């Protein structure tokens, strides 16, 4: 398949970085997209072959090179913070053929390192009422004060990771939309039966994995460095 | 009535890992309109008919960078048919590509076409089904298996029934004024003593469309081919054709030879007399 | 590796008649590689602004090229084409023939 | 952008048709994909097509028309799994592959018997801190609040909808919509 | 010229 890497980078402006892209299936075709929000995918580099590269439709700020079949690089000069977006790699058979995208780069640039932060979760137990009304449990987990939004969130009863009756929101709100760099926030509801959260043996945990700084990025700061770590809070079932 | 576009593509490498020389030229009928030469100095595609430049910038983009595409992908044919052969770096190696299609008397597809060639032999090539492929030899056999597993046979075929039929129709619609022509050809008839017992006829055909064309002898009225001489069917270099046929016959018998003219232009099949 | 030595014939775009501008065709086909040297002669010395066509080719893979300039034919000049390929040990001098 | 899509977002309850069009600048171009995004993934190929007319592939129709410049693709039956980003790819000569702004499609539970509610969660018995839960209410249904997530509890086969609204002032009153929506004391 | 179907040998 294709592979690219890093998945997930918070970079300074003006520092140089490199994005990883490797696809063993022989494909001629390799392209390089960000993607934005009411945009969709936009096509910064493609190259039809090895050793030839193509500019696409936002190709400033980035080069590329395509030295064999299965390497296709994507390196930011000197950051800007409208880079800030998520890129993808893709690659195909020839040109014009159906492309296969890799994984995803989640990539933040930000003028000040200092604006970044983990988030705060709580775990808000459920409303006797709802127990009463429906005989069900809902269980909401709030994340709020993050940034940037590098963030993933699971629940997990007893130690193991559940997925049925779980829904989170799609998209990080921000708490300050009306203000610049503002901070996003996140829910989640994890529904259960009443009797399973009336059950005081079983404990419920979220637990947010936010994506921070890199181990050699330059903290000057008293507070702890914002590096990658798992933010997680609890509650324990419970019958009155 | 009926029409054709062909595309051909030749890339020639250079000795010693020369990067090679890569032309492409396309074809409506006899009619060329568009071309690209990797030595000239716009590396784009350009116009060689005037019904082919009212078409927009877009239309000039998307052929360089389809057509560039064509010469990347030679570029690397040729490294990787000098593996499959165990040939050297020190020689000069062709890769020839041709595809079109042809639609009859009512514009509506006919044929498709896809061939392709290693040093002027024939390598791999789309058979008429457009859906199966004919490998020359085993270095294509490897091609046939890659090409047929990534569906190169209905991509093509998309392309040759559908995008190459429309746009030859839009082509056939532009320049009807001179694509939808046929020029008869104008005939005469030279004579030439070869020595005292014979003597030379040479039968000319001039500024006909399209080449196609035929040229018999008769003596008395009866086909004849002992003693005759044919030349290939030239261009003359503003769009029209040129042949002659030529005959030994005895001297003083020039009066007993005819020239029969075949031609899609004439409104009547042409008889030359030496005159 | 499949070498064809080209055919060669030399003529005029139109009747040629003495002291009425024309043009001077040398079109060489039939040959492999496309690889080709092709000069027009006037009384044996290069004609100097000789155009040629673009390269292309038939079923069988043999490619074909129009050379081609400007000339007057007159009574004392004599034309010719001198090609030169890979398949020939010295470049062949084709005269043109006004009845050719 | 070279290639437009319908805006979205669009929503769709189960079992019913969806559709999504997009149109193109290039008039030449050849190949055409229509793609499917799930939030926080990659894209991923539901259909391509090269020719004009109609192309099935099981519940999924695309249709090209070359001289319109148009590509559509019509969704049958639309399951759960076919909430995602569509987003359409064509290709405008050699490797210059471009792509929409995407179309998001939400489809929506078909709640059968609906029982509007808005709960109070506090962050443990002895917190004042808490949320508010706009729950069990019916898919047409549409200070920070929440967008509205479908929830699928897999082992009892119910599905419900919910959003979530919290403040930051103390005593946030949770009833500051549907008129049958019940809110407990 | 094709835009598709245009694969190395």
């Amino acid at each position: 398949g294709i592979t690219q890497a890093p998945t997930s980078q918070i970079l300074a402006a003006g520092r140089r970085m490199t994005l990883r892209c490797t696809q063993d299936m022989r494909h001629n075709a390799m392209y390089w997209y960000r993607q934005d929000l009411g945009l969709g995918l936009r096509l910064i580099h493609y190259s039809n072959t090895a050793g030839t590269t193509g500019k696409g439709e936002v190709p400033d700020g980035y080069s590329v090179s395509r030295a064999n079949t299965d390497d296709f690089p994507l390196t930011l000069a000197s950051a800007v913070p409208s880079q800030t977006s998520v890129y993808f790699c893709a690659s195909s058979w020839s040109f014009g053929t159906e492309a296969f995208f890799g994984q995803g780069t989640r990539l933040t640039v930000v003028e000040d390192l200092n604006k970044v932060f983990p988030p705060e979760v709580a775990v808000f137990e459920p409303s006797e009422a709802e127990i009463s009304h429906t005989q069900k449990a809902t269980l909401v987990c709030l994340a709020t004060g993050f940034y940037p939004d590098h963030v993933e969130l699971s629940w997990w009863v007893n130690g193991k990771e559940v997925h049925s009756g779980v829904c989170t929101d799609p998209q990080p709100l921000k708490e300050q939309p009306a203000l610049n760099d503002s901070r996003y926030a996140l829910s989640s509801r994890l529904r259960v039966s009443a009797t399973f959260w009336q059950d005081p043996r079983n404990h419920f945990r979220c637990q947010v994995q936010f994506y921070g700084l890199s181990e050699n990025d330059e903290w000057t700061q008293d507070r702890a460095k914002p590096v990658t770590q798992i933010v997680s809070a609890e509650a324990w079932g419970r019958a009155d | 009535g009926s029409h054709s576009m062909r595309y051909f593509f030749t890339s020639v490498s250079r000795p010693g890992r020369g990067e090679p020389r890569f032309i492409a030229v396309g074809y409506v009928d006899d009619t060329q309109f568009v071309r690209f030469d990797s030595d000239a100095a716009s590396q784009r595609m350009e116009p060689r008919a005037p019904w082919i430049e009212q078409e927009g910038p877009e239309y000039w983009d998307g052929e360089t960078r389809k057509v560039k595409a064509h010469s990347q992908t030679h570029r690397v044919d040729l490294g990787t048919l000098r593996g499959y052969y165990n040939q050297s770096e020190a020689g000069s190696h062709t890769v020839q590509r041709m595809y079109g299609c042809d639609v009859g008397s009512d514009w509506r597809f006919l044929r498709g076409y896809h061939q392709y060639a290693y040093d002027g032999k024939d390598y791999i090539a789309l058979k008429e089904d457009l859906r199966s492929w004919t490998a020359a030899d085993m270095a294509a056999q490897t091609t046939k298996h890659k090409w047929e597993a990534a569906h190169v046979a209905e991509q093509l075929r998309a392309y040759l029934e559908g995008t190459c039929v429309e746009w030859l129709r839009r082509y056939l619609e532009n320049g009807k004024e001179t694509l939808q022509r046929t020029d008869a050809p104008k005939t005469h008839m030279t004579h030439h003593a070869v020595s005292d017992h014979e003597a030379t006829l040479r039968c000319w055909a001039l500024s006909f469309y399209p080449a196609e064309i035929t040229l018999t002898w008769q003596r008395d009225g009866e086909d004849q081919t002992q003693d005759t001489e044919l030349v290939e069917t030239r261009p003359a270099g503003d769009g029209t054709f040129q042949k002659w046929a030529a005959v030994v016959v005895p001297s003083g018998q020039e009066q007993r030879y005819t020239c029969h003219v075949q031609h899609e232009g004439l409104p009547k099949p042409l008889t030359l007399r030496w005159e | 590796m499949i070498q064809r030595t080209p055919k060669i014939q030399v003529y005029s775009r139109h009747p040629a008649e003495n002291g009425k501008s024309n043009f001077l065709n040398c079109y060489v086909s039939g040959f492999h590689p496309s690889d080709i040297e092709v000069d027009l002669l006037k009384n044996g010395e290069r004609i100097e602004k000789v155009e040629h066509s673009d390269l292309s080719f038939s079923k069988d893979w043999s490619f074909y090229l129009l050379y081609y300039t400007e000339f007057t034919p007159t009574e004392k000049d004599e034309y010719a084409c001198r090609v030169n390929h890979v398949t020939l040990s010295q470049p062949k001098i084709v005269k043109w023939d006004r009845d050719m | 952008k070279e290639v437009e899509q319908n805006s979205g977002p669009l929503s769709v309850p189960e079992g019913a048709i969806a559709s999504l069009n997009c149109t193109y600048s290039y008039r030449g171009s050849q190949s055409f994909f229509w793609y499917r995004q799930y939030s926080g993934k990659s894209p991923e190929l539901i259909m391509f097509i090269y020719s004009n007319g109609d192309k099935e592939d099981g519940r999924f129709t695309a249709q090209l028309n070359k001289a319109s410049q148009y590509v559509s693709l019509l969704i049958r039956d639309s399951q759960p799994s076919d909430s995602a980003t569509y987003l359409c790819a064509v290709n405008f000569g050699g490797g210059k592959l471009i792509f929409g702004q995407g179309t998001e499609l939400s489809v929506k539970p078909n709640i059968q018997n609906p029982d509007p509610a808005v709960y109070q969660l506090r962050d443990s018995k002895s917190s004042d801190k808490s949320v508010c839960l706009f729950t069990d209410f019916d898919s047409q249904t549409n200070v920070y609040i929440t967008d509205k997530c479908v929830l699928d509890m897999r082992s009892m086969d119910f599905k419900s909808n919910s959003a979530v609204a919290w403040s930051n002032k103390s005593d946030f009153a949770c009833a500051n919509i549907p008129e049958d929506t019940f809110f407990p004391s | 010229a094709a835009g598709i179907g245009i694969l190395t040998v």
